[PDB]
């Protein structure tokens, strides 16, 4: 057997799945995952597969540090991954401009307030739910000459000429971060 | 998309691209500058990925730019929902929910045991002492 | 032990505390009525094989009261592979003169099964180690049984996370290592023998001995522990065989 090598952390809006290498060859795999003071937690027993879906497991507390590793089978042979902080490093999805609606020379334009794979009561919490405060929105609109707008919630309150188009743009971003800032551009939407 | 005389009329973006499937090009005639375009075309052009219906077992499918996310079921997981929660009931899986003592079995299921001076309960799982003194209990505390 | 706390009376009732000559010499762990296990460098130089007691139900070495038992060691089984002055296969299993009284301050740990330890037990976090030893690295030993929850490792995470020696001993397949590399908490020399029990699910489990390390709470370095799941079978055929003439007995492993 190899050890695994090369294990990537897949995260977006918490769906988490951990990646590695090599395609087996004559060996199966089995991952563990745990926070540094909890048990490990064995998943996707004996897969043939070089992913492993751990998204129910960091969802129990986005917020916990942890580790993974990678056994191989033919102590056995392992790997251990990055370490993994879902709330700090989960990606945000592509965002959605819900509606716009103009008001004389003003135009409201609403953020759809995405859900992630975070459960509570039997149900998907949104981004906002999760990251709170953290969370803001940016603009990036143009008369149809650039211009940005910033919210602390899922709408945008501008002023417009009369007459002229606009097209808009927005990102979710988490300032306080460090890395994976950014989401990537919403699809661009026009009045 | 074109058709016989209709580029004599200005770019729309409703007739053009909503209405209709429109090239990088037709699309680049509504918006003009180059920034602009590419911004619109990133998304209008990614094709949606939750097409191929991915996300098993009732699961919803959220489409992302050259990319898709499963929302799965509560007794399900994986990248497509295809993990059977309830398919996990081995010994290596969390002791196979036995209390003490797990023994494996293919073809059926694993079935639970104790450690002497215990016995196993009607729930098939538990262990209770059959003794005063049990190993690995704590008097004081019990 | 370094770093760890009392263990209040009664909470560490399979604790054993084994003497020589009536002096302090090593802990130990109960795991029925009459057997105790411990480790085999802990006799390393014993002269008087007829002097060696055992005594269950201790706490504070300064007091005396009834919970106290105290028992003749009639023979102290050690694996033939075991080495004086060396590390590798380092336990050893005692029969008792006379069975101990099971109370509520003298009860045995459980021996489990071993692929259960192997499976399950191995991947519990933590740990309880526990003994009368050094307070400190070369320093003076408890009156009162200390207790100390340490982490355990995978050998590869501790070959990786500590500092390399000399002519330290190897990490074999019959060791693994528990506790802190930062200098602060960690069993030690007098501690020898006594138990590093796994708690699962309303019981306790002898996972491991304490054994050996460099020093005691080094920075860079872990507790190393007999790794008791390779054990199991040796010690159960033992528990069945009929008790030798002599004290000192070397029984085959495998
Ligand atoms: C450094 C000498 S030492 O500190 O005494 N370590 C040696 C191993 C040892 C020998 N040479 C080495 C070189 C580099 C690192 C370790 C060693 C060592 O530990 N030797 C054994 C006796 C060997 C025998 N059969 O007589 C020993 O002292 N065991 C008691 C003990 C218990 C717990 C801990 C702990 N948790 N911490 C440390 C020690
Ligand atoms: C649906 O489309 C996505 C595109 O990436 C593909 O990955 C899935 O396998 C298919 O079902
Ligand atoms: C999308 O989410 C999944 C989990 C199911 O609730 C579906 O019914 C829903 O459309
Ligand atoms: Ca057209
Ligand atoms: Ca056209
Ligand atoms: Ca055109
Ligand atoms: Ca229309
Ligand atoms: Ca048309
Ligand atoms: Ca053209
Ligand atoms: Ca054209
Ligand atoms: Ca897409
Ligand atoms: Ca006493």
């Amino acid at each position: 057997t190899v050890a695994a090598y090369n294990l990537t952390w897949k995260s977006t809006n918490f769906k988490t799945i951990l990646e590695w290498e090599p395609k087996p060859v004559n060996q199966v795999y089995t991952v563990q995952i745990s926070t540094k003071s909890g048990d490990w937690k064995s998943k996707c027993f004996y897969t043939t597969d070089t992913e492993c879906d751990l998204t129910d497991e960091i969802v129990k507390d986005v917020k916990q540090t942890y580790l993974a590793r990678v056994f191989s089978y033919p102590e056995p042979l392992y790997e251990n991954s990055p370490e993994f902080t879902p709330y700090l490093e989960t990606n945000l999805g592509q965002p959605t401009i819900q509606s716009f609606e103009q008001v004389g020379t003003k135009v409201n334009v609403t953020v759809e307030d995405e859900r992630t794979l975070v459960r509570r009561n039997n149900t998907f919490l949104s981004l906002r739910d999760v990251f709170g405060k953290d969370l803001i929105y940016t603009l990036y609109y143009w008369k149809s000459g650039k211009k940005t707008a910033k919210t602390n919630t899922n709408e945008f309150l501008i002023d417009v000429d009369k007459g002229e188009n606009y097209c808009f743009s927005v990102q979710a971003v988490i300032p306080s971060r460090t890395v994976n800032r950014k989401s990537t551009d919403s699809p661009v939407e026009c009045m | 998309a074109n058709a016989f005389l209709e580029e004599l009329r200005p770019g729309s973006l409703e007739r053009e691209c909503k209405e209709e499937q429109c090239s990088f090009e037709e699309a680049r005639e509504i918006f003009k500058d180059a920034e602009r375009t590419k911004l619109f075309w990133i998304s209008y052009s990614d094709g949606d990925q939750c097409a191929s219906s991915p996300c098993q077992n009732g699961g919803s499918c959220k489409d992302q730019l050259q990319s898709y996310i499963c929302f799965c079921l509560p007794a399900f997981e994986g990248r497509n929902c295809e993990t059977h929660k309830d398919d996990q009931l081995i010994c290596v899986n969390e002791n196979g929910g036995c209390e003490q003592y797990c023994s494996d079995h293919t073809g059926t299921k694993r079935s639970c045991r104790c450690h002497e001076g215990y016995s196993l309960l009607a729930d098939g799982v538990s262990c209770t002492p059959t003794v005063e003194y049990p190993c690995g209990k704590i008097p004081i505390l019990e | 032990i370094v770093g760890g706390k009392v263990c209040p009376k009664g909470e560490c009732p399979w604790q054993v505390l084994l003497l020589v000559n009536g002096a302090q010499l090593c802990g130990g762990t109960l795991i029925n009525t009459i057997w105790v296990v411990s480790a085999a460098h802990c006799f390393d130089k014993i002269k008087n094989w007829r002097n060696l007691i055992a005594v269950l139900g201790e706490h504070d070495l300064s007091e005396h009261d009834g919970d106290e038992q105290s028992r003749r060691v009639a023979q102290v089984i050690i694996p033939s592979t075991y080495v004086p002055g060396t590390t590798n296969h380092d336990i050893a299993l005692l029969r008792l003169h006379q069975p101990v009284v099971l109370t509520d301050h003298v009860v045995p740990l459980c021996l489990p099964e071993r692929t259960f330890s192997e499976r399950t037990l191995a991947f519990v976090r933590f740990s309880l180690v526990s003994g009368w030893g050094q307070l400190l690295d070369r320093g003076a030993t408890a009156l009162e049984l200390m207790v100390l929850n340490v982490p355990r490792l995978m050998t590869q995470d501790c070959l990786q996370q500590s500092r390399k020696v000399g002519d330290s001993p190897n990490i074999t397949e019959y060791m693994f290592c528990a506790g802190y590399s930062d200098g602060s908490k960690d069993s030690c020399k007098g501690d020898s023998g006594g138990p590093h029990a796994t708690h699962y699910r309303g019981t306790w489990y002898l996972t491991g001995i304490v054994s050996w390390g460099q020093g005691c709470a080094t920075v860079g370095h872990f507790g190393v522990y007999t790794r008791v799941s390779q054990y199991i079978e040796w010690l159960q055929k033992l528990m069945r065989s009929e008790p030798r003439p002599g004290v000192l007995l070397r029984a085959p492993f495998p």
